RNA sequence: GAGGGUGCUUGUACACCCAUAGGGUGAGGUUAAGAAUUACACUCACUAAGUGUGAACAACACAUACAACUUGUGGGAUAUACGCU
């Protein structure tokens, strides 16, 4: 896992060059599905963290239909919640060449 | 300086400390024979405290004559030679003594001719029927009869003698509960009462009312826990935030009912049993279920006061209120099923003397 | 397979066993029948249960986990199964 609390990934949309995204693959989609796959796993560290995080705070209320207003959860989920997307982090990890890539068919 | 322990009650096991089985036969033997003359005496104090306050009503009715229990040599209108409870305890002496101690008829004396005055009232109208001891009975010894208690480490077991016999006593596996409760009075620091002795069909138990303290926690009296108790569900607590649900049907009435149903299952099978040997054996398998159920309920009972009170207690709730409890008794009264499956009367006596064990206040509304 | 015995008491479960234990019987009274014999929810009572040491149905040593452990005595009351109308 990432230093998540110092990413330098923008937090939303922003208009990023072609031609150095897709300067190491020579094919913007190439790059687009390496960089999706990333992202499908960085999202799946992330919700492991959170429900780490989240089971902390599992405060043990029966009760259902009373909303419940706990601050530390709260708290937790807002930090989780201003943090850039996956896809964001896992374009931010291509551009600094911190993805490692390999194609079975070619290597078979 | 007010009463600043609560009286509390052990069971505990003794084997006769003696070599050989006939000489253990004769000391059990004894003590049923102990036992048989307790109840013979229970019997006899109870008619002789009867009999006097209806001579006493018959001279009233002969000429309105004031005469009170009281000694002659004391009081003109007296009609007893001596005390009371020393009229008791000589009637029933002068045939029971050589047999069993005379501090059972002491402490069963002292029973039986406290409660007799305050039932009393109930006894000049009539509205109670005079006490038939059983023969079970657990009888009563004083405090006057513990002697050479020590911890005889060779056989790793605590020695005495209830009235010139040894005893070793059998704590088992309990090297911690009761361990150094015993140990608390052969060094003399914990007050022992008039205890009891009970004996169930080869084992032996001593009903110990050891005097035990109260224990301070850190409680706040503003803070106040709210509890209610229904048979859906028997503990429910509310502390602020905090909600504690202790006890389920299943566990509670679910099983007590499964045990009765059972108990009918063995009534109804009884009846086409074993046959021509009489109706004890015919039901024999009813006696199995002698306090099944009442144990079962008095174990679930035991173990939601206490969660009741941990939960209070770690709360720091220093005042604990029984929510429409009056109410629902009412209820409870003009029911049948309420009453008969739903131990109320239990279950609040034992939050009423686990919270006054523990500094908190318990309330009923 | 219930239910049990030992594992301090209670509850759950647990190891080891007993368990047609809602059974195998013994005696006394009574009843029925020509007898064998049957009968009684008539009365009383006996009989099974961890491992090792131990001649031993003697005694002693050892033997699982969690929770609880203020009871006893009596009175009032209700209900269940059985018997009679």
């Amino acid at each position: 896992m990432q230093d998540l609390k110092n990413t330098k990934a923008p937090v939303s949309t922003a208009t990023l060059n072609r031609n150095e995204f897709d300067s190491k693959t020579g094919n913007i989609y190439e790059a687009i599905s390496i960089a999706s796959k990333r992202a499908v796993q960085i999202n799946s560290d992330i919700k492991k963290e959170l429900l780490e995080k989240l089971e902390e705070f599992a405060t043990y209320s029966d009760s259902l239909e009373e909303v419940f207003e706990n601050k530390e959860q709260i708290e937790v989920s807002k930090f989780y919640e201003k943090l850039p997307k996956p896809h964001a982090l896992a374009v931010q990890e291509w551009l600094e060449d911190k993805i490692y890539y390999r194609n079975t068919e070619k290597d078979a | 300086m007010g009463k600043s322990t609560l009286k509390h009650t052990r069971k505990i096991q003794i084997l006769i400390d003696l070599p050989t089985k006939d000489e253990k036969k004769e000391v059990m033997d004894m003590m049923y024979q102990w036992r048989d003359r307790c109840f013979r005496a229970a019997n006899i104090i109870v008619t002789h405290l009867y009999v006097q306050e209806m001579i006493k009503d018959f001279f009233y009715l002969s000429e309105g004559i004031k005469y009170k229990l009281a000694d002659e040599k004391k009081d003109e209108k007296g009609i007893l030679q001596r005390s009371r409870m020393n009229t008791t305890y000589r009637v029933v002496s002068d045939r029971f003594k050589g047999e069993m101690p005379t501090n059972i008829l002491s402490t069963l004396n002292h029973g039986l001719i406290s409660s007799f005055n305050k039932n009393r009232v109930q006894y000049w109208k009539g509205e109670r029927s005079l006490p038939n001891f059983k023969k079970d009975m657990a009888f009563p010894f004083g405090l006057q009869g513990i002697s050479r208690l020590v911890y005889d480490e060779e056989k790793k077991a605590f020695c005495f003698r209830l009235y010139r016999v040894p005893f070793k006593t059998y704590l088992g596996k309990d090297f911690t509960d009761k361990r150094m409760l015993l140990e608390r009075l052969v060094k003399g620091d914990v007050k022992l009462c008039a205890s009891n002795i009970q004996l169930n069909g080869g084992k032996i138990f001593w009903l110990a009312v050891f005097e035990i303290e109260k224990e301070k926690h850190s409680l706040k009296p503003e803070v106040i826990a709210e509890a209610s108790l229904s048979l859906e569900y028997p503990i429910v607590v509310k502390t602020g935030k905090n909600r504690l649900t202790i006890g389920t049907k299943e566990e509670f009435l679910y099983r007590r009912l499964a045990i009765q149903a059972a108990r009918r299952r063995t009534q109804v099978g009884a009846t086409y049993s074993r046959s021509g040997k009489g109706k004890k054996r015919k039901l024999k398998a009813v006696d199995k279920y002698h306090k099944t159920e009442s144990n079962y309920v008095a174990h679930r009972i035991h173990v939601y006061s206490r969660k009741l009170i941990d939960f209070c207690i770690k709360h720091q709730a220093g005042t604990l209120i029984l929510m429409n409890q009056e109410d629902k008794v009412g209820i409870a009264k003009e029911e049948e099923f309420v009453l008969r499956n739903w131990s109320y009367y239990e279950l609040m006596t034992k939050i009423k003397y686990k919270a006054e064990k523990a500094g908190i206040e318990l309330i009923i509304g």
